[PDB]
RNA sequence: CGUGAGGGAAAGGUGAAAAGAACCCCGGGAGGGGAGUGAAAUAGAGCCUGAAACCGUGGGCUUACAAGCAGUCACGGCCCCGAGGGGUUGUGGCGUGCCUAUUGAAGCAUGAGCCGGCGACUCACGGUCGUGGGCGAGCUUAAGCCGUUGAGGCGGAGGC
RNA sequence: GUGGAGCCUGGGAGUGAGGGCGCGAGCGAUAACGUCCGCGUCCGAGCGCGGGAACAACCGAGACCGCCAGCUAAGGCCCCC
RNA sequence: GGAUGACCCCAGGCGGUAGGGGAGCGUUCCCGAUGCCGAUGAAGGCCGACCCGCGAGGGCGGCUGGAGGUAAGGGAAGUGC
């Protein structure tokens, strides 16, 4: 009600006016007034202790390995660019497009060519999240970026 | 068979037209006319168009006979009403209703 | 976000209106007097359920005086004597019997009498 | 020849045929239960005190059902107090079958 | 809201 | 004076109840009886102008 | 079972000689008949009492100095519209209405009440018009 | 609106497409009735959906000897749907509106004509208990920095 | 004496206008639906139920829901009832 | 009782204002969702004497409507007159 476009004038007077009293039609009891308690801007960011989320980026794989899930690969042999080259290598591995695969990979080719499918999470080694693992029901990555997850929950 | 009419936004207060159109619903149209001929009513004029409106629609529309009509069913909607300002004593503006109406007539055939 | 009303406040007031059917005049079209009427409404039923029990027994208790009188004794004296008797038919029945059945009525004037 | 026999805590008159509704018997459906007679009339007399000895009325189980919803409301003016309550009464409906004596 | 009429003054109940 | 006024709104039913006299008397007519057109007792007629039995105006 | 609810029966006329009777011993019984509470069936919303004719409505007795001292009065709902009159006066000018102002005063208010009321018929003298009706006499 | 500084509104939606209704009928016109367009015209421009108060026409029950916070309980009658249910209410029973403020209100104490929508316990940072987890003689980072483009990590200054 | 008893630590309160009645006093006039304390009770919050014609605090009695079953309480049993 | 809400049995409590505590319903919005329901009819409206729930509500059916809606499980609030 303060920062609203009207005046600050009173409407009519306190009394005597056969009416209810009021203040200026800002005032949130009046149709177009201020709002009384709405939103405004907000962080809701918060800093999650690390060894929660250490603990969680390992306990997330742990879980895709227990249901048999995680497939490490050494590398994608066709793979240089194309889509129709990782449908090609993805067939090879068994990843056949009925489950959701998180591929990670700091392959940029790689990246570029399982992108567009509407069954791949696509990511980086450094990016590696836990709600990226637990929203794909198959997990990938590459001996590279397997080493470089093993250095984070070190 | 039916024959109906409706003049909509006539500009008479709903209240009245209505005691013009109860002397007619019922009666057949020849009784309706000389009924409404001698009504002294402004709601008679109104009513009077009406009527020998949905009497033509009867005889040229819907193949019906003249000698045979009466009024079915009549009735008065109320429309949205003209707003006007009246002055009164002291500074005061009263908000003057110049109300309208919706008037409808149906004929019907009295075989027999 | 923002919730507004909506849909919600209509759902709820017809809820009353239509509990409210058969009230008069704004009792059953303001939504207002509707609720006022059935808060009413809601503590009759409960305290007449109540009563039921209470009027029927009392009429039961009418019909059985009649139907002893004929017999020459007053209520209040039959239903000692069908104490004494052991006889535990209740009201509900000795007025369905007074009247539907008179000589098994009859009998149980004697059984009460004989009994004192 | 009817009986007046006593079941849920009050009693009733029934007769071969009857459909009866009761309180709800532990019993299963189609089952045969004998009710206790406190009199019996009609081509004769007997006065239970209170209960006939020998007597008993045979009834065939047809259902369990609950009854229509009766709503229990309360309210206390002037001191925000309403109460909402639906309730529906369990039954048992009988088949009266004979009438033993 | 235009004009507020000022209204009447009470009866003296002193 | 000191200014009547309402009490109460009039409910639905007693104000259609005060106007249970409002109703109209249909006009009272009569047959002409040069030119048969009906027509109200006592005045000339203002079909063919006759009255009496004769012609008293031009229609 | 739901509770007996008898159809419309044709009611019985009875005759009682009011000749020495206390005015309000009897009009307890005129009220009990006139509701019909000596009928097993007795219902309470409807009439289906007895027709109770009355005769010798003069000769009512009453206790103590009742003749004097007993005062009926109606009020004509205008000023000072209050008027007394004692019971003699009323046994030597209406006397029929001695009975009939007591039992009316025993039967209920309200509108079933009030037909009940007309289904008594309490005369001075010895005779009654009814005897096309043929009233059963009665001992009170 | 205000002399003026200044105050300060309301008001969106046809249809896929104007195909936005030729022509004829009543009418001064308005408005309608046919014809026609359209999937649809109670989508006809006073146009999506079309709630409620409010007004009306028609039908079922009911009401002119009756005492009333308007209901509730019971029975009976009539109408409807097809050992039951719905509608209506004739008689009998019982029955002091809602909110608010109060020791105490049906109260002749407050507020409200009625209906629709707007309308009042929140956010931030600190604290104090409690609680779900992580770690434990230890726990934890801030500003920044790198990455990402809804990816996360680094950063130990500092705090307890 | 195992009870919506008690004790300890701690989180959240509300209340800090009471009122009638019985009894014990003061004030008052051996006045007040008066006033001020004490002990108890009810109303408050049980304006829910029965009785007392009607009626917060008098008598009966602490309403989880249903029953067209039974026994009682105060108060009642000539008719309204 | 069985074995740590799986349901059964037995017993007891369950009037309530200020107020404390507990469990739920519904609204808008997000994840679930590149999914699923949808012109063989979305949301919204108007009926229902039917189904589930103590209730707040939720279903289902008919009419209207004509293009959106959104589960199990969670998350956040301009959340109920
Ligand atoms: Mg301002
Ligand atoms: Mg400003
Ligand atoms: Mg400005
Ligand atoms: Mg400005
Ligand atoms: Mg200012
Ligand atoms: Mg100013
Ligand atoms: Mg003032
Ligand atoms: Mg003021
Ligand atoms: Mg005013
Ligand atoms: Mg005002
Ligand atoms: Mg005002
Ligand atoms: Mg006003
Ligand atoms: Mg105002
Ligand atoms: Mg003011
Ligand atoms: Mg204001
Ligand atoms: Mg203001
Ligand atoms: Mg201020
Ligand atoms: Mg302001
Ligand atoms: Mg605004
Ligand atoms: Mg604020
Ligand atoms: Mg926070
Ligand atoms: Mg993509
Ligand atoms: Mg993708
Ligand atoms: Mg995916
Ligand atoms: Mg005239
Ligand atoms: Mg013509
Ligand atoms: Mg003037
Ligand atoms: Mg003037
Ligand atoms: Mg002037
Ligand atoms: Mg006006
Ligand atoms: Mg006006
Ligand atoms: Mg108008
Ligand atoms: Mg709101
Ligand atoms: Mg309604
Ligand atoms: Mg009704
Ligand atoms: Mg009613
Ligand atoms: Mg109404
Ligand atoms: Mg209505
Ligand atoms: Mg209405
Ligand atoms: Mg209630
Ligand atoms: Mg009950
Ligand atoms: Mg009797
Ligand atoms: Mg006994
Ligand atoms: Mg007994
Ligand atoms: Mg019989
Ligand atoms: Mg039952
Ligand atoms: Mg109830
Ligand atoms: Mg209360
Ligand atoms: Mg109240
Ligand atoms: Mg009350
Ligand atoms: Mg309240
Ligand atoms: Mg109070
Ligand atoms: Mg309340
Ligand atoms: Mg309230
Ligand atoms: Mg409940
Ligand atoms: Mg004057
Ligand atoms: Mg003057
Ligand atoms: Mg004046
Ligand atoms: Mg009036
Ligand atoms: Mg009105
Ligand atoms: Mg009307
Ligand atoms: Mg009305
Ligand atoms: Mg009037
Ligand atoms: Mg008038
Ligand atoms: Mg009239
Ligand atoms: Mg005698
Ligand atoms: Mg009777
Ligand atoms: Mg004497
Ligand atoms: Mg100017
Ligand atoms: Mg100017
Ligand atoms: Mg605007
Ligand atoms: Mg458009
Ligand atoms: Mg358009
Ligand atoms: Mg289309
Ligand atoms: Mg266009
Ligand atoms: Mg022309
Ligand atoms: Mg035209
Ligand atoms: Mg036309
Ligand atoms: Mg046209
Ligand atoms: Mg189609
Ligand atoms: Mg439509
Ligand atoms: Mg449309
Ligand atoms: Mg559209
Ligand atoms: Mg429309
Ligand atoms: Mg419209
Ligand atoms: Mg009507
Ligand atoms: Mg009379
Ligand atoms: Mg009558
Ligand atoms: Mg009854
Ligand atoms: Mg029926
Ligand atoms: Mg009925
Ligand atoms: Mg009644
Ligand atoms: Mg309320
Ligand atoms: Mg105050
Ligand atoms: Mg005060
Ligand atoms: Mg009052
Ligand atoms: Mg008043
Ligand atoms: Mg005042
Ligand atoms: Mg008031
Ligand atoms: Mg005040
Ligand atoms: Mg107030
Ligand atoms: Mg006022
Ligand atoms: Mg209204
Ligand atoms: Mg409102
Ligand atoms: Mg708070
Ligand atoms: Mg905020
Ligand atoms: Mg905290
Ligand atoms: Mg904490
Ligand atoms: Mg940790
Ligand atoms: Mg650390
Ligand atoms: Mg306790
Ligand atoms: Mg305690
Ligand atoms: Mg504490
Ligand atoms: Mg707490
Ligand atoms: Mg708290
Ligand atoms: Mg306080
Ligand atoms: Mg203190
Ligand atoms: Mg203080
Ligand atoms: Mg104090
Ligand atoms: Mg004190
Ligand atoms: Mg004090
Ligand atoms: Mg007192
Ligand atoms: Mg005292
Ligand atoms: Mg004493
Ligand atoms: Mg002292
Ligand atoms: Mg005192
Ligand atoms: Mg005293
Ligand atoms: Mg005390
Ligand atoms: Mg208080
Ligand atoms: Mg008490
Ligand atoms: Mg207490
Ligand atoms: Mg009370
Ligand atoms: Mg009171
Ligand atoms: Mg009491
Ligand atoms: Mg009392
Ligand atoms: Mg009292
Ligand atoms: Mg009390
Ligand atoms: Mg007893
Ligand atoms: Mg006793
Ligand atoms: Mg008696
Ligand atoms: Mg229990
Ligand atoms: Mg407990
Ligand atoms: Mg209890
Ligand atoms: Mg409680
Ligand atoms: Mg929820
Ligand atoms: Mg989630
Ligand atoms: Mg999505
Ligand atoms: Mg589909
Ligand atoms: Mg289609
Ligand atoms: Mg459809
Ligand atoms: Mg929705
Ligand atoms: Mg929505
Ligand atoms: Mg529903
Ligand atoms: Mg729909
Ligand atoms: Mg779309
Ligand atoms: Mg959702
Ligand atoms: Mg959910
Ligand atoms: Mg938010
Ligand atoms: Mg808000
Ligand atoms: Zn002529």
């Amino acid at each position: 009600r303060g920062e609203v476009a009207y005046s600050g004038r009173k409407i009519w007077p306190q009394k005597h006016t056969g009416r209810a009293r009021h203040g200026d039609i800002g005032a949130p009891i009046f149709v177009g007034g201020g709002v009384v308690f709405g939103p405004k801007p907000r962080d809701y960011s918060y800093t999650l202790p690390k060894k929660v989320r250490k603990k969680g980026l390992a306990m997330a794989v742990a879980d895709r390995a227990r249901e048999g899930k995680l497939l490490l690969v050494e590398a994608f042999a066709g793979v240089n660019g194309k889509t129709k080259e990782f449908l090609a290598w993805a067939k090879e591995a068994g990843l056949d497009g009925s489950e959701s695969v998180l591929l990670v990979t700091g392959n940029e080719l790689v990246r570029r060519a399982a992108r567009n499918l509407p069954w791949v999470v696509t990511l980086a080694p450094e990016g590696l999240n836990v709600y990226d693992i637990v929203r794909t029901e198959r997990l990938v990555m590459d001996l590279d970026a397997w080493e470089v997850f093993q250095n984070r929950i070190g | 068979m039916e024959a109906k009419a409706i003049a909509r936004y006539v500009r008479i207060s709903p209240r009245k037209v209505r005691l013009v159109v109860d002397l007619i619903r019922g009666k057949s149209l020849e009784e309706a006319r000389n009924i409404l001929r001698y009504t002294n009513k402004r709601g008679a004029y109104f009513v009077a168009k009406v009527l020998e409106s949905a009497a033509a629609n009867a005889v040229n529309n819907h193949d019906m006979l003249e000698d045979r009509l009466y009024v079915k069913a009549a009735y008065v909607d109320e429309g949205p009403a003209l707003k006007r300002v009246l002055p009164r004593a002291r500074g005061r503006a009263d908000i003057i209703k110049k109300r309208t109406s919706h008037i409808t007539v149906i004929l019907g055939e009295k075989h027999g | 976000p923002r919730a507004k009303t909506g849909v919600v406040r209509r759902r709820k007031h017809k809820k009353i209106l239509k509990l409210a059917k058969g009230y008069w005049g704004l009792r059953s079209k303001s939504f207002r007097k509707a609720r006022e009427t059935l808060f009413a409404a809601g503590n009759y039923a409960y305290a007449h359920r109540k009563r039921r029990k209470r009027d029927f027994r009392r009429l039961w208790i009418v019909r059985i005086n009649a139907a002893c009188r004929q017999h020459g004794l007053n209520y209040s004296t039959f239903i000692h004597g069908l104490k004494k008797a052991g006889i535990e038919v209740d009201r509900k029945n000795l007025a369905d019997l007074a009247v539907r059945e008179p000589q098994v009525f009859a009998e149980l004037v004697e059984r009460a009498k004989a009994a004192q | 020849m009817f009986a007046i026999v006593k079941t849920g805590g009050k009693q009733y008159r029934v007769e071969p045929g009857l459909k009866l509704r009761v309180e709800k018997l532990d019993a299963e459906p189609g089952a045969t239960v004998e009710l206790p007679v406190l009199l019996l009339g009609g081509e004769k007399t007997v006065v239970g005190t209170p209960v006939v000895e020998g007597a008993s009325v045979v009834a065939e189980v047809l259902g369990h059902g609950r009854g229509k919803k009766i709503l229990v409301s309360k309210f206390k003016a002037k001191v925000q107090y309403r109460r909402k309550k639906g309730h529906r009464q369990p039954y048992t409906e009988l088949l009266i079958k004979e009438i033993r004596g | 809201p235009t004009y507020i009429p000022r209204p009447r003054p009470p009866h003296p109940r002193l | 004076a000191k200014h009547p006024v309402p009490k109460k709104k009039t409910s639905k039913a007693r104000r259609d109840a005060r106007r249970s006299h409002h109703a109209l008397t249909p006009p009272t007519l009569v047959p002409c009886p040069e030119c048969k057109a009906m027509k109200p007792p006592h005045t000339v007629c203002p079909e063919c102008g006759y009255y009496a039995g004769r012609k008293v105006l031009e229609v | 079972m739901k509770t007996y609810v008898p159809k419309q029966v044709e009611p019985r006329w009875v005759l009682i000689d009011a000749e020495g009777k206390t005015l309000g011993r009897l009009a307890t019984k005129i009220a009990t008949l006139l509701r019909g509470k000596h009928r097993p069936d007795w219902t309470p919303n409807v009439a289906m009492g007895d027709f109770v004719v009355v005769v010798n409505a003069d000769k009512i007795r009453v206790t103590g100095k009742k003749l004097e001292q007993k005062i009926y009065t109606r009020y004509s709902g205008y000023p000072g519209g209050l008027k007394k009159i004692p019971l003699e006066k009323m046994l030597a000018t209406h006397p029929e209405r001695v009975l009939e102002h007591a039992v009316k005063g025993m039967l209920p208010k309200g509108p079933l009440g009030r037909r009940l009321f007309k289904r008594l018929k309490v005369y001075a003298g010895p005779d009654h018009p009814h005897q096309a009706q043929r009233p059963e006499k009665l001992e009170v």
